[PDB]
């Protein structure tokens, strides 16, 4: 918001008073000719008639634009962070990296290098403005150019600069008779105008779901493209195919199943397995997830995994350690119509 | 500035009232939001129920109005009070000694200015008459503390009111003195101790002496002293 | 920034000119004393030292 | 509501350096004065937080505070400068004073001064059995007075006169004295003051004679 | 420094309505209203000079307005300012009140006279403070979030925002000249006043006692206060003294703005119920609320609309799921699950209405 | 600010808790005081106040 | 090499406030330290610039430098503050001392306090004519000796020599001793001394007689 | 701080030796490679063009020897320093009590972290012989100034050596009067002023006397002072 900073206003009896042309951010004087004005008690000049009044005015930055200011930027390309939760010796942990494919994260002596992300989307375009929590996509005008009542009214290259380019329309108007005062017409600030016709931010424009914050900006969680994440797994972690329970003779029944998007089957296995252990689980047909990772095998005996899908018959086949098995029954579908969770 | 000058302590009977006083300058030129702390012996401090800005009306709130009851005075350079009906619990050491408060909650606010401090006052609410000082160890004989291994010491005790000019020699040694400030018994009459730290050989060769001295029984004490952890006194 | 004047000599932006009161001495001070200078950041400290007036008894 | 929270309930320190207090609050909004006192003195200004600064004492301090933190530097504890510190803010609105926090500077730890003085030697009338005890110097501060008295145990009609700190030696006192009739150490000889501070769960005990 | 009120004084000015709809001269003459502060927060600036007596005592019972000539004692408790209920006043300081007030067109700030005759000055003001956050409350809940904005705040610690002051102009009055045996007298009631004639003497010039200029009327006389030993304010609206702008001085003035958080309420739940590839929800608005919408895929089709009264809307959820913002709340995300009526499994005028609930874009081509 | 510590005690680090010239009288001082203690941001004027120590034969 | 140089050759303050003394060489490298000489005494250590600080005393005066030149700062001044101020880097073939820039305490205006004192009186072998002339108490330092003696303009025929500053007061003196021959006690009843002054462009005079 | 200590001043002839010395205790018990600096009469401080630092080697700087031969010394806190066949013109006040000059440009450096300065010592290398002022002007005159609105007092000519004993009517004249010291003057030899600057009405009431001393020969005079002011001079 600029102020207009207007001096007591020189009034000259008797004759004529003349403008003194001066740099100030957007100056304007204008000399008034026949003026005669009042104080409390009485007229100020000795005639009546060939008085004068110079009326001068200029626009500065408000004391305000300290805390109360809109910043606009140029945006280039994300330098994209991300974090990620592993599950890793049947244990969770936590890396937070760079997506970009550098940055080679160690965590329990395993390496992740993750990315470079497979889209180069962004909510932003190359032109910003930020106001506290809030950041629009806005053409602004460019510095030095910017017009009267619009959004760049006064412009500063930074919030301590003195440099102010201002372009108000400052036009100043002849006192009424008999008065003191200094009237004038200009444009009514643009960033005040602005502060109201605002529309609305990219956290609740933006494409791809993604949330927006300001200090500093980022676009986040955007639902877009697709990330390659690689692992370096040092040789200790891995168990051997011999030291592995050998499962053996094993069959599946799947009890109940609805196509729910929430793990809304269940499938019990049984099996023989050579030695108690720890025991991984996959799913071998891509349209369907199991939750288990892994499990323990033990004995002669069976175990339940639980498993999402959108299949009207979920026919399946279960890697359970290097050892096969086939699922396969019929689906209901669900009747709860929406839902929260992705 | 904001400049205080009050009167110094004061003793009330129990239900009496007190015009407690405070003369101002270091600017000021009239009344201007001289404010208080009022303190006793235990766990904390407390703002008084009867002064913030003094002169709009007196400064009652939510609490203080009760079983006391007080005015503070809208007069020239000056800010007057007065407590009244004052009982035991009102026995404290008081500070008009603050310039303005910015008591949030009104309508209106102050400056930071340069913020320096006044000085304090007493009311000592009791009912005694003047009363002399000479008990115990006083009057006949002679002073002999038979510990502390590097010092020796006294006692004054029923005495009433303060001052007392209590010191070795009648004040001419210092060297070594410590005295330790009269304390108000269930009687309103006071007690006290005063104590000399000279070197124990130091001690062991000259005539000493302590002296109570009490203007308003008109009264002093005097007789020598030597104690066992000394030279002198093998 | 390197130090403020008085005009009459380039004295520093502050202190007192030969006593304390200034304006409480003569009130037309602050015609000589305070017309330009105050653009320079020390005046503010000017504006301390003279209106903060310092008769004898103001004290620290 | 809110209550001024000072964190340090004492801080103990050395003759010469610096500190730092801190007061915790949900809000303030407004200038926060911080206080010092010695006890039998006036308190005094040091400065203003929350707010912007002015300062009062000598400058050999700083304030500063962020989201529920306002806080105090001293500095250049050369001299004796022991003192209760505060931090308040005013009233209308129901908010009051801080607790305040004791300050003090590093001592040569020693037993205390037992000052044990029976009465007059003539003026039995004025009771015999009334001896003094001015009690100096226990470390820290949480002590009271027992007594053997008669060769038995003792405390009641000990006018124990509680007292400020020693005037060049800042660690604390109690003038203490029992108040008891006319012959009784006429007649009986065993007797002893007990300095009963908490910090050591026992005494540190003198005993004395009527000629000695 | 505070203390700068000794130096400086209040001032008669214009103004353009003193109450009955008439421009006069007023000692409560209204030099600026400004409203940066994002809470709706006002600070006004005015000709009076309050927390400050004619003495120049700090009395923070007092203001001083302006009698004629001088200074003059008034009672702070019977200060007011009002833009169409009245306002509570929140921190007064010489030249600078601020004030939070209600919406309205104008605004008027007026006070009692020693005389006890009440003064006011009403300007046009059109205040209508903006909405912080999604929610267009009147008045802060006892729960809700917390949002950031922007105060002056309450401390008068007179720093970083600063104004001008200047000598005053010549003071004209009337009464200074009199007609009296054809002669004029000039009348000097113990101030420095400066003078000028018509007459048939070069008379004009400067006095500081009581004159009289020979064979001239009244009106052929022009007389003025010029001395002034207070400084004021270089407002517009009262004139300048020579065309330098000189004899300066400055004032930091009070209450900076400062970041604080504002309370702002959560809209209570709305009641939802959900239908094929739809949410429903019912809305219960107590103040006009701000619902928005998107599709969480490529293209967001992002719509809102203010609410301000109980309403239902059906909100059509896309497989790329839905997020839906309501008042002040966290979103709510929705997501379709494949629910249908038909079956697979069953006989096949089921199969292809199952099929055709959940694809109903791929059913009918392949069919 | 912060401050120094040594055993069952916390001081302000610029005088010694043992006596000045405290490495003169007692060498083995940092044999009690420099155990883990190295990490304290006062160490380095612990460190003058203790060595460097302005001792008696000084003056200022 | 090079040879230090100091910005300010003459300043002039009141008390309080502060002062920005200056120093400059093409290089720096090895520390330059500022040192303080009161008047008629020795010097003493303020500061060391090229990278990192040194002090004798509490931080009311402090200094840095950048590039080629290097300062120093005094808060509040008006203690014994009139002072000249040096810096020197000590090494190899001549580096040497600054030139000494002096800065003082700005006293009130008053005109020469100027002093003529009677002879040897009544003896008249040789020499006892001999009255002086002494500059006193006045500032700043534009000045020169006068003289109004065998009822005209005199210069010569004097025996002259400078002496310390007026103590309790502000500024430097000297003795020029009218050495005329023998009876010239007696012969011009007027002596008059005067300053000449390029700051008060005008003469300044005291004058005495036998018994006055 | 390293305390720092010299031998008193002197007084000499040219073309002999002179043996001055300095220690410098706490610490120090070799030299800090303090340095004997040197300041000629009244002159901005052009120094020692002979002594930098030493503890080794009597290292000096590029100037002298040529003209005035000068050496240095490194016993333990002790640094002597030996100027021999002088002239008059090294007449100086000498300030050894200095911190380390570090030598940038030929062999090795030194610390910042301690502050080390102290007093200088004067050499008067001079023509004059033993005599007191007071055989001048004060024996056979009165003492008498003229000033009238305020410029009053007295004045001491030509003593050697220094230094000057004076005095006024019961001694508490001196808490008034104000003295004006004395340096050598080319001649060789000394000059004093002392005053009793006050307005008439405060200064004319009293009556005066002045007393002056040479201790290095005793040569006493006492007088009566005739202030133009006072009726003791009318």
């Amino acid at each position: 918001e600029y102020k207009t900073v207007i001096p007591s206003p020189y009034v000259k009896c008797c004759g004529t008073a003349e403008c003194k042309d001066k740099s100030l951010p957007d100056y304007s004087c204008k000399v008034f000719t026949g003026v005669y004005p009042f104080m409390w008690g009485g007229a100020y000049c000795f005639c009546d008639t060939e008085n004068t009044q110079l009326s001068e005015a200029h626009v500065e930055k408000s004391e305000s634009c300290k805390t109360e200011f809109a910043s606009a930027y140029r945006a280039h390309t994300a330098s994209a962070s991300a974090k990620l939760r592993v599950l890793y010796q049947g244990n969770n942990v936590t890396v937070s990296a760079y997506a970009n494919g550098d940055h080679a994260v160690t965590v329990k002596d395993a390496k992740f290098i993750v990315g470079p992300m497979s889209s180069a989307w962004t909510p932003f375009d190359n032109k910003i403005v930020v106001y506290k929590g809030d950041v629009y996509n806005m053409d602004y005008p460019p510095f030095g150019a910017g017009r009267p009542g619009q959004f760049g009214d006064i412009q500063s290259r930074t919030p301590e600069s003195e440099d102010v380019y201002a372009n108000t329309q400052l036009v100043l108007q002849r006192p009424s008779a008999g008065t003191v005062h200094v009237p004038y017409s200009q444009a009514p600030s643009g960033f005040k105008y602005w502060l109201k016709e605002r529309g609305a931010s990219l956290q609740h424009t933006a494409p791809f779901g993604c949330q927006i914050a300001t200090n500093p900006v980022r676009a986040m969680n955007c639902a877009v493209g697709n990330m390659p994440i690689s692992i370096d797994i040092p040789d200790a972690a891995f168990t051997r195919v011999v030291d592995a329970p050998s499962l053996t003779d094993m069959s599946c029944e799947v009890p109940a199943c609805t196509h729910s998007s929430d793990f809304g089957g269940v499938a019990i296995i049984k099996y023989a397995a050579s030695k108690k252990g720890k025991c991984a689980v996959h799913s071998m047909t891509n349209a369907v997830t199991i939750r288990e990772a892994e499990i323990e095998v033990e004995g002669n005996s069976q175990l339940q995994i639980s498993f999402s899908t959108a299949l009207a018959s979920a026919e399946f086949r279960v890697q359970v350690c290097s050892t096969q098995v086939h699922c396969a029954a019929e689906c209901h579908p669900p009747k709860d119509h929406i839902v929260n969770y992705p | 500035e904001v400049q205080l000058v009050q009167s110094g302590a004061e003793v009330k009977k129990p239900g009496s009232s007190v015009k407690v006083s405070c003369k101002a300058f270091g600017g000021t030129f009239s009344s201007y939001a001289i404010t208080w702390v009022r303190q006793a012996p235990g766990q904390g401090l407390e703002w008084m129920g009867g002064i913030i800005p003094i002169l709009g009306t007196t400064d009652y709130a939510q609490k203080f109005q009760g079983r006391v009851t007080i005015t503070a005075d809208k007069s020239t350079s000056t800010a007057y009070m007065e407590l009244s009906s004052l009982r035991s619990e009102d026995t404290a050491v008081y500070y008009c000694a603050r310039d303005p408060p910015t008591h949030g909650g009104d309508f209106n606010y102050y400056y930071y200015g340069v913020a320096v401090w006044g000085q304090g006052t007493t009311v000592t609410v009791s009912s005694a008459s003047t009363k002399g000082p000479s008990v115990f160890p006083l009057a006949p004989s002679s002073k002999s503390t038979s510990g502390g291994t590097a010092a020796l010491g006294c006692l004054v005790k029923d005495y009433f009111p303060e001052p007392v000019t209590v010191s070795w020699n009648s004040g001419a040694l210092t060297s070594g003195v410590h005295t330790f400030p009269a304390v108000l018994q269930s009687s309103g009459l006071y007690s006290l101790s005063s104590v000399v730290t000279v070197p124990s050989s130091s001690l062991g060769t000259q005539t000493y002496i302590c002296n109570v001295n009490h203007k308003p029984s008109n009264t002093k004490v005097d007789k020598k002293v030597e104690p066992k952890s000394c030279d002198k006194t093998h | 920034p390197v130090m403020c004047l008085l005009a009459n000599t380039t004295f520093p932006c502050s202190q007192p000119p030969c006593t304390p009161c200034c304006y409480e001495k003569e009130p037309e001070e602050t015609l000589r004393m305070l017309e330009d200078n105050v653009m320079r950041p020390g005046y503010y400290q000017l504006l301390q030292a003279s209106l903060t007036c310092s008769p004898h008894r103001q004290r620290r | 509501e809110i209550v001024l929270t000072q964190s340090p309930g004492t801080l103990s320190l050395s003759p010469g350096e610096r500190a730092t207090l801190s007061c915790r609050a949900s809000q303030s909004n407004n200038y926060l004065a911080w206080y010092q006192q010695k006890p039998g003195q006036a308190p005094r200004l040091l400065i203003y937080g929350a707010s912007i600064r002015a300062t009062g004492i000598p400058d050999r301090f700083s304030g500063s505070g962020s989201g529920t933190d306002f806080t105090l530097t001293i500095s250049r504890l050369a001299p004796e400068d022991f003192a209760v510190y505060y931090c308040q803010q005013y009233g209308s609105s129901p908010l009051t004073f801080g607790p305040g926090t004791k300050v003090d500077i590093k001592r040569t730890v020693a037993a205390p001064s037992v000052f044990i003085f029976p009465p007059s030697d003539e003026q039995l009338k004025s009771g015999t059995a009334s001896v003094v005890c001015l009690l100096n110097n226990f470390y820290p501060r949480e002590a009271k007075v027992q007594w053997k008295v008669d060769n038995a145990l003792q405390s009641g009609n000990s006018q124990e006169s509680v007292t400020e700190q020693d005037s060049k030696d800042s660690t604390y006192s109690l003038s203490s004295t029992l108040t008891l009739s006319k012959a009784d150490y006429e007649k009986h000889k065993v007797y002893a003051c007990e300095v009963t501070h908490q910090g050591l769960s026992s005494p540190v005990t003198k005993s004395f004679n009527r000629g000695e | 420094n505070f203390n700068v009120y000794k130096a400086i004084r209040p001032y008669l000015a214009h103004c353009p309505d003193c109450g009955e709809g008439h421009s006069c001269h007023s000692p409560v003459a209204l030099e600026r209203i400004r409203n940066e502060a994002t809470d709706g927060t006002l600070k006004i600036q005015v000709s009076l000079q309050i927390g400050i007596k004619t003495d120049d005592s700090h009395d923070w019972t007092k203001l001083r307005y302006m009698d004629n000539h001088m200074p003059a004692d008034a009672e702070r408790a019977r200060l007011f300012v009002r833009t169409s209920a009245p306002c509570t006043i929140t921190g007064t300081m010489g030249h600078f009140i601020l004030a939070r007030c209600p919406k309205g067109e104008t605004l008027t700030v007026g006070f009692t006279d020693g005389r006890k005759i009440s003064h006011s000055c009403t300007h046009p003001f059109h205040h209508d403070p903006p909405v912080i956050g999604r929610e267009k409350f009147h008045s802060r809940p006892q729960h809700g979030r917390e949002l950031p904005c922007s105060t002056y705040a309450q401390s008068t610690a007179a720093t970083a925002e600063e104004i001008e002051v200047h000598m005053p102009p010549d003071t004209p009055d009337r009464t200074l000249m009199s007609q009296q045996s054809g002669n004029v007298k000039i009348t000097v009631n113990s101030q420095t006043v400066r003078y000028k004639c018509n007459c048939g003497d070069s008379n004009e010039g400067l006095t500081t006692t009581d004159k009289v200029i020979n064979n001239c009327k009244v009106d052929q006389c022009h007389a003025a206060v010029t001395n002034h030993k207070k400084w004021q304010y270089n407002s517009p609206l009262v004139p300048r003294n020579a065309e330098l702008g000189d004899r300066k001085g400055k004032v930091h003035i009070p209450f900076p703005l400062a970041n604080v958080t504002c309370r702002v309420p959560k809209a209570r739940n709305p009641t939802v119920t959900y239908g094929k590839n739809q949410v429903i929800m019912l809305l219960y608005p107590d103040h006009p609320t701000l619902l928005s919408y998107r599709n969480m895929g490529e293209e967001p089709n992002y719509q809102e609309e203010w609410v301000t009264h109980k309403k239902e809307i059906r909100l059509t959820v896309p497989t790329e799921g839905l997020e839906v913002t309501w008042g002040n709340n966290e979103p709510y995300k929705y997501w379709p699950q494949l629910s249908t009526n038909g079956t697979a499994h069953g006989h096949p005028h089921e199969i292809i209405l199952y099929y055709y609930e959940l694809y109903p874009t791929m059913t009918v081509v392949v069919v």
